[PDB]
């Protein structure tokens, strides 16, 4: 069994613009393990983001979070760009405020 | 089950000593014990899967190694006198209900090898006091003179081993308990029943296995040299 | 504190 | 309350590539505490709560040497239930294992459990009355057959009923502060018109602890499952967890909608009205 | 040591009942058990324990009370195969076993008819050396270490003849100088009176 993986992108804090905070790229419910998630910043990869230690869920999927800390403006995008055995092509979804 | 080899050696301060355990339990966990009187049983090396060695409670003095999942080896680099004792192999799991054991190695080092001598066999045959007024017919057996402690003794009756109606003194007795590095000796009886001790042709065999020098090791003085060998002295029936 | 028993599968 | 402790082990072979990887991570409810990867610098069972710092030294070197040994027994359970299935000696695969105790509001034992997976399905757990074992498949059988003749049920009882829960004790009284405290959530609401007939309007609930949460939408007090979005509970990074639920309304009936929050941080339910 | 056993030995006769205890310093242990070890031996488990009460399997009893950190070994019937070193192990915070020193359990067999004699044993392929041989005496006999420096006398063995369903017991003695003679040995020792003389 091969699960597809649950994507949501968020901030620790609500965005207030030019405040310091952290994105949140939460990947959970998916399997196996190998999983290769990027953060990016207006379609550039983030350098320096740490990531959480593995575990998984009762269904025995699996679940993580990577995150940054980052200051959001009115200006920039964030996304988060997730690549899995179970995926054809790599999925991006953009970090929605408020979502 | 669990091997061990070599079940018995004599070695010389040092040396190089290596034993060699065999597990086909195929469990992950590998131990060397030593059993010391006073002390039971103390932890020396495991190993928690192949490649890998842990240091246990007295790991001084004392090498390891796991090169596959079944052997376990324990290797004395330089061997001391300290180092004579009974060493045993267990095998088991993390949170195993049982530990298994090995069949263990007794070990002894000398610092000299001057002191070792083979036994002195002779068989003793029965009273005929016994037989009148017992019908049983009961033979001594008679090692003298050997240095280290353990030896091995057997009763060979027409060419088979008896293990019925024999027994062995469980502790070789000094012959001179003064002096250390004594000579030791050790008896064996075995009873049968008259009518059987009358027949000229069975043959009564006593045998000593005395565990000693190896090939590889020096000699150089006039006397035999006290090799790991069999001494065995023999005893016709006879109807008299 | 790990208490996994490891008999072997 | 009741309080539980869990710690959770992924074995995943790579064949060719080097050695099996293994992480095991513990948790005291929803708080992490422990960690070891495998490939981690360290090579040590590293500390990922306040609390848990205060254990000397012979602590963090026994779980350290103990969860090593758990790696080394996952390495060949890798190998043998290769061939139980006859797969291919290069693919990868993982070995998944999750046991641990409960305890009640007193303290006392309340369940323990045990049980492994293989490549994400159900391969052998202990039942609940920590005497017998489920098997999922045929290859379960004999690592049940194997595990019966060992008397793992009995060993791995001897740690739920014994030293799980008595550190499990242990660690509550030494994260009072943190482990034993509730957070509530920071509930607010949002107003989104997808047009100008239509709006999404969406219930917050922020640093909440622990993840355990009921957020429902009702109108007119008629609940409105089928209509709503619901997300998975989500942490913060923080130790705290958020989830926000959303349903789309009329463009003159927000107020029809309420959003109800229940949690037990909260001595009453939550009702939010826009 | 870590964990301490009691007693250090004993003696039973046949058919009564042994007791052995085991004591572990450490507070942090879990699991128990009982290993034994014939002279000479592997040491095999006879059983365990982990949890407060009692645990029949056939003769053996263990009980355990890991508020006082105490296991006791009990043996209804004893058998002389029963005697043998019995080690007492308890389960480290690493899951590592930690050993007492152990108990050394004899038991006395019950001699059903006691004819203690003593008699002569010439070499067989020459006259020149000679033993004495104490044999057939109950087990109340204790046998005293040789005296004269110039004979030796060796331990109590039994012996025992399972065809015929015989246990007798045995010990030898042995003297390089020709001034000995059986009447004169074995003075060393608690002879019965009922003993008989070539």
């Amino acid at each position: 069994i091969q699960r597809t993986p649950k994507i949501q992108v968020y901030s620790r804090h609500p965005a207030e613009n030019g405040k310091s905070n952290f994105l949140n790229c939460y990947v959970s419910g998916f399997h196996p393990s190998d999983i290769e998630v990027d953060l990016l910043k207006n379609g550039e990869r983030i350098e320096k983001v740490e990531h959480s230690d593995l575990s998984f869920s009762k269904d025995w999927s699996f679940y993580l979070l990577y995150y940054t800390e980052f200051t959001p403006t009115e200006k920039d995008e964030y996304a988060c760009r997730v690549n899995h055995v179970t995926l054809s092509q790599p999925k991006i979804v953009k970090w929605d405020r408020d979502m | 089950a669990v091997t061990q080899s070599p079940r018995n050696k004599v070695a010389v301060t040092g040396g190089k000593v290596t034993l060699s355990c065999n597990q086909t339990n195929n469990h992950n966990n590998m131990y060397w014990y030593r059993q010391d009187t006073g002390h039971g049983l103390r932890l020396i090396h495991y190993s928690y899967g192949a490649g890998s060695t842990e240091k246990g409670d007295i790991p001084d003095g004392y090498k390891a190694s796991r090169p596959s999942q079944e052997n376990f080896s324990l290797i004395l680099e330089l061997a001391t006198p300290s180092q004579t004792s009974v060493y045993f192999c267990a095998s088991g799991d993390t949170g195993g209900y049982e530990q298994y054991f090995g069949p263990g190695t007794r070990l002894t080092v000398l610092e000299d090898l001057k002191n070792v001598f083979p036994p002195e066999v002779a068989v003793f045959e029965p009273s005929e006091a016994e037989i009148s007024h017992t019908q049983k017919a009961t033979l001594v057996c008679l090692a003298t003179g050997f240095y280290p402690d353990h030896v091995e003794l057997s009763w060979w009756v027409n060419g088979k081993e008896v293990h019925s109606g024999v027994c062995t003194d469980p502790q070789p007795l000094k012959e001179q308990p003064a002096l250390n590095d004594s000579r030791y000796a050790l008896s064996s009886r075995l009873r049968v029943s008259a009518t059987f001790w009358q027949d000229p042709r069975n043959h009564f065999r006593c045998q000593v296995q005395f565990y000693g020098l190896s090939e590889n090791d020096e000699w150089t003085q006039d006397r035999a040299k006290p090799v790991t060998q069999i001494v065995s002295a023999e005893a016709w029936g006879r109807a008299d | 504190v790990v208490g996994a028993v490891g008999v072997g599968k | 309350g009741s309080h539980s402790m869990r710690y959770f082990y992924t074995s995943v072979s790579r064949p060719g590539r080097g050695e099996p990887r293994f992480i095991a991570v513990g948790y005291v409810d929803d708080t992490q505490f422990v960690r070891f990867d495998s490939d981690a610098a360290s090579q040590r069972m590293e500390p990922r709560a306040p609390w848990i710092e205060q254990e000397g030294p012979e602590y963090w070197d026994q779980e350290t040497r103990n969860v090593k040994a758990q790696s080394q027994t996952d390495r060949v359970d890798l190998g043998t239930l290769r061939g139980y299935y006859n797969q291919s000696e290069d693919g990868s695969h993982t070995i998944q294992i999750m046991y641990g105790c409960d305890v009640g509001p007193d303290g006392r034992f309340l369940r323990g459990y045990r049980q492994d997976a293989y490549d994400g399905k159900d391969y052998i757990a202990l039942n609940e009355d920590l005497r017998s074992w489920t098997a999922a498949d045929m290859a379960a059988q004999i690592t049940k057959r194997k595990w019966e003749a060992a008397h793992a049920a009995e060993q791995q009882r001897a740690y739920l009923e014994g030293r799980c829960v008595e550190w499990l004790r242990r660690y509550l009284e030494n994260g009072k502060e943190t482990l034993q405290r509730t957070d509530p959530p920071k509930t607010h609401m949002t107003h989104h018109p997808i047009s100008d007939h239509e709006a999404t309007l969406r219930c917050w609930a922020l640093g909440f602890y622990p993840a355990e949460i009921t957020l429902t939408w009702q109108r007119d007090g008629e609940d409105q499952t089928q209509d709503t979005e619901l997300v998975e509970t989500r942490p913060a990074g923080d130790g705290t967890f958020q989830k926000w639920v959303a349903v789309v309304v009329p463009s003159g009936q927000e107020q029809r909608y309420t959003c109800h929050v229940q949690h037990e941080g909260l001595p009453k339910p939550l009702t939010l009205r826009w | 040591q870590k964990v301490q056993q009691s007693p250090e030995s004993l003696i039973v006769p046949e058919g009564g009942m042994a007791s052995l205890n085991c004591t572990s310093s450490d507070r942090n242990v879990d699991y128990f058990w009982w290993y034994r070890q014939h002279s000479g031996k592997s040491p095999k488990m006879l059983m365990s324990i982990f949890s407060n009460g009692e645990k029949e399997e056939g003769r053996f009893t263990v009980h355990l009370n890991k508020a006082s950190l105490h296991t006791s070994l009990h043996i209804r019937d004893s058998q002389p195969s029963d005697s043998a070193l019995y080690l007492c192990a308890a389960r480290d915070s690493n899951y590592q076993l930690i050993w007492g020193s152990g108990t050394k359990l004899i038991i006395k067999p019950d001699i059903q008819n006691p004819d203690p004699a003593v008699y002569q044993l010439r070499d067989s392929k020459s006259s020149d050396k000679s033993v004495c041989l104490f044999t057939d005496f109950d087990s109340q006999t204790n046998v005293s270490q040789s005296k004269d420096s110039d004979v030796y006398i060796t331990d109590k063995c039994v012996l025992d003849m399972r065809s015929m369903d015989f246990k007798s017991n045995s010990a030898v003695a042995w003297s390089n100088k020709s001034d000995f003679a059986c009447a004169n040995a074995f003075n060393n020792s608690i002879i019965p009176e009922d003993t008989f003389f070539p």
